[PDB]
């Protein structure tokens, strides 16, 4: 069936580079996109960036310095990557599929990521 | 091993007929399949079959028939067995057909369906020759 | 040894790609000079017009080959 | 050299041309014509005992339906109608093997069209094309070449709307109003079904041909300002149709909209 | 860019009772007619799921006690009969504009 | 399918012509009794010209295609129900 699944990196340190890998089942990335959504306890949630139908991508603007968004057909996945992380990013971060009239409907397991030394 | 000419024009009206009809299920099945929702794809492609089979089958048929007739017809008053007339009735075929409509249209008609005649003999040439050596 | 069915089909086939092949630069002589490169491109215009008009020839001289 | 015929001799088979209309109008031409005609409803007489036989009526009910709108014909208002309240109550009553193999895959036209199935369980293909061609096409073109702005009120979106607004208020200006009639549609069918935003709103493509006549006259003499009684122009329709998941209770519309009209 | 609003940020009724939650938008997020807000609930220990997309429809296999309208700048959503394992967090969700945003959040709980 | 190339050519096409005759007489009377009040001349023309080609292929195709099958349906089982 439809099933979202996400990698474990998590503990890292300050200045440091992150790595998420989203791999999607029951669907085709060529005919669906990908929305990254993170979930801070003191921030609520926002949004990050997306990967549209058509292939090409799209950052927020208060991240655009250290977003990237890239994307793989034959393996089935979507790779994120943030170059700096600091003390106020530690949160859980989703990537969740978009069907008609922009709705995230399936979204994956969510990967606790934490700033710590 | 043909025919003669007045009783081949009814077969040829036939034979275009049953090829528009089957040629028109294989694409407009093909289209079905494609533009129907998930769960009920062979029910629109059956429904799609059923409305859109004979007009391909009509077009077809009115089109062999209408040019068969003017080939018999410049066969019998040129009396030869040459190729040519092969182009020559299929270009007043082409005059038959989009009359309605301008001259411009006739005009381009006539031209393009006469230089497919034309390439369709040019073509016929070379599977005559090495085909048989 | 006329009746063979195989072979009937097989030469309406070959037939039918062969004309098709020809067709399809024979469409593809004017548009593109009249409709500039379009939205897809100069190559994939032809390259459209010779895959469609060897399909929409093959797929009726299969027919016509056994009629 | 041959640029110079096309004056001298368009003129010269004009000419001759209305001497055979006076060759038609005349009393023998015209006697001619009412005696054919006469005739013609005496072999009509005669052959209908060939019609009334019930063999050839089975046939007919086989045969003959609906499906000659398919192949043209243009409906009266009344009719048209008189067909919308039959139908409410009849109602109311490297190439890799994965590509050859996604061909059973979900597609794009497969998401318009089962959110189209999901908002109503009686939409398909054949049903929607039957009730476009019946229904909504020669309202929409007759509302349109007959200036008639309620009619095309609820039907449009606020862009083409205010676009066509803008276009009868010149007119308006121009002191004359618009007069036409729509006198064959034929060719109505769904080109393509996309998805036209960022926001994947599902869309439907319309294309038609239609013979129509455009002149307008002064609301206070009445003579020709543009236009010729002559002249019957050829002309091709495409719209865009989508859906508002709200209103679809809403008759008269049935929850349609109309996002695009454009006129070639 | 849009600034939402969520009215009761503390809720908590009675079984089989009336809930009505409003979301509030600093602008009119309506496009073509159609009104592009979702509406996202959260258990305390699992990713969000939807409920309702373009405020009138329901989601996938979500149960019809859960409702939504509103139009312009305000929206609303019903759940006329209260159920015990509804506890949970609840958000609203533009849908127009490139910077997509989240409400602020609602608690709701059952006395 | 197994062929056999005749019965089939002559019954589609001896009712194809057959019934693209008969909508013909039935579509001349037809735009023969919707004629307009006023008289432009050229509009009469179109109007009959319009009526004829909406009438004609629609009682040809369905005939056609109505003997296609049942030559079809026979020719199918003509030799494989002898008995
Ligand atoms: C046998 C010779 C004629 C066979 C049919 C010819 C033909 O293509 O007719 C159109 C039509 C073929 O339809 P189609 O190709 O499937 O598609 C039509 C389109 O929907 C839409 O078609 P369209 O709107 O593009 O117009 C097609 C147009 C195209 O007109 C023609 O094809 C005219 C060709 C013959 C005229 C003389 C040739 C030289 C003059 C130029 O046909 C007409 O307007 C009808 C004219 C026929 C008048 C009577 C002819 C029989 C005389 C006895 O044939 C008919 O329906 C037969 C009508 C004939 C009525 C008389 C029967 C008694």
């Amino acid at each position: 069936q439809v099933q979202l699944k996400q990698s474990g990196p998590g503990l890292v340190q300050p200045s440091q580079s992150l790595s998420i890998t989203c791999t999607v089942s029951g669907f085709s990335l060529t005919t669906y996109g990908v929305h990254w959504v993170r979930q801070s306890p003191g921030k609520g949630l926002e949004w990050l960036g997306v990967m549209w139908r058509g292939g090409s991508t799209d950052f927020n603007a208060a991240f655009m310095s250290r977003l990237s968004i890239t994307k793989d057909n034959s393996k089935s996945q979507v790779f994120f990557k943030m170059n700096s992380l600091q003390a106020d990013d530690t949160a859980i971060y989703y990537c969740a599929r978009y069907g008609n009239y922009d709705a995230m409907d399936y979204w994956g397991q969510g990967t606790s990521v934490t700033v710590s030394s | 091993s043909r025919d003669p000419c007045p009783i081949v024009i009814l077969n040829d009206f036939g034979g275009a007929f049953a090829m528009g009809a089957i040629g028109g299920v294989v694409w407009h099945g093909i289209k079905g399949f494609r533009n129907s929702p998930l769960g009920e794809r062979g029910s629109g492609a059956m429904s799609a079959i059923k409305a859109r089979a004979p007009v391909l089958g009509g077009n077809f048929g009115v089109w062999g028939g209408l040019f068969s007739t003017f080939d018999c017809a410049v066969k019998a008053v040129r009396k030869r067995e040459d190729p040519w007339n092969a182009i020559i009735a299929g270009f007043f075929t082409g005059g038959a057909l989009a009359v309605r409509g301008g001259w411009r249209h006739t005009r381009n008609s006539s031209i393009t369906c006469a230089c497919l005649l034309g390439v369709i003999e040019g073509v016929g040439l070379m599977f005559q020759r090495y085909a048989a050596w | 040894q006329q009746p063979s069915n195989w072979d009937k089909f097989k030469m309406g086939l070959m037939m039918g790609t062969t004309v098709g092949v020809c067709t399809g630069i024979l469409f593809g002589g004017f548009a593109i000079a009249t409709q500039g490169p379009g939205p897809d491109g100069v190559v994939r215009t032809l390259g459209k017009y010779i895959a469609g008009s060897a399909g929409t020839f093959g797929l009726f001289m299969s027919i016509g080959s056994i009629i | 050299g041959s640029t110079i015929v096309g004056k001298t001799l368009k003129k010269t088979g004009e000419t001759m041309e209305h001497i055979a209309t006076k060759a038609w109008e005349s009393e023998l031409g015209k006697n001619t014509r009412k005696a054919a005609a006469a005739t013609a409803k005496k072999l009509d007489e005669s052959f209908e005992p060939v019609r009334q036989t019930k063999i050839y009526k089975e046939v007919s009910e086989v045969i003959d339906d609906g499906e000659s709108s398919r192949y043209g014909g243009f409906i009266t208002k009344e009719q048209r109608r008189l067909k919308r309240e039959r139908d409410l109550a009849s109602g109311k009553r490297r190439k890799i093997t994965n590509k050859v193999g996604g061909f059973f895959a979900e597609t794009e036209s497969s998401r318009v069209y089962s959110q189209f199935k999901l908002m109503d369980p009686t939409f398909s293909n054949e049903s929607f094309t039957r009730h476009l061609r019946e229904y909504i096409v020669p309202e929409i073109l007759e509302a349109y070449v007959k200036g008639d702005v309620k009619v095309l009120k609820k039907w449009f979106s606020e862009a083409p709307f205010n676009v066509y607004a803008a276009q009868q208020k010149i007119f308006k200006e121009q002191d004359v109003y618009a007069d036409g009639r729509i006198l064959d549609i034929r060719g109505v069918e769904i080109v393509s079904a996309k998805l036209l935003a960022p926001q994947d709103i599902p869309v439907l493509v319309v294309g038609c041909r239609a013979q129509e006549i455009n002149l307008y006259r002064k609301k206070k003499t009445g003579e020709i300002a543009a236009g010729d009684e002559a002249n019957i122009l050829m002309s091709s329709y495409a719209m865009v149709f989508t859906r508002d998941p709200e209103q679809i209770d809403d008759d008269e519309t049935e929850g349609w909209k109309i996002l695009e009209f454009v006129r070639g | 860019d849009i600034v939402l609003t969520q009215s009761p940020a503390s809720l908590a009724v009675s079984l089989g009772q009336r809930a009505t939650i409003s979301c509030r938008a600093s602008e009119s997020v309506d496009i073509y007619g159609i009104s592009f807000m979702n509406w996202f609930q959260q258990k305390p220990g699992q990713p969000p799921k939807l409920l309702i997309y373009a405020t009138s429809n329901q989601g996938s296999g979500v149960p019809a006690r859960f409702s939504g309208s509103g139009s312009g700048t305000d929206f609303s959503l019903n759940i006329h009969p209260m159920e015990e394992d509804d506890t949970a967090m609840y958000f609203c969700q533009q849908s127009k504009e490139v910077p997509r945003t989240f409400g602020g959040g609602t608690k709701l709980e059952i006395k | 399918s197994r062929g056999w190339t005749d019965d089939l050519c002559y019954g589609t096409g001896a009712v194809y012509l057959l019934g693209l005759g008969i909508g013909g007489f039935s579509g001349m009377m037809q735009g023969l009794q919707n004629i307009p009040p006023n008289s432009p001349g050229k509009l009469q023309l179109n109007t009959v010209l319009n009526h004829i080609t909406k009438r004609g292929p629609f009682l040809g195709n369905n005939a056609g295609i109505l003997a296609l099958s049942y030559n079809i349906i026979n020719s199918t089982i003509d030799a494989l129900r002898g008995k």
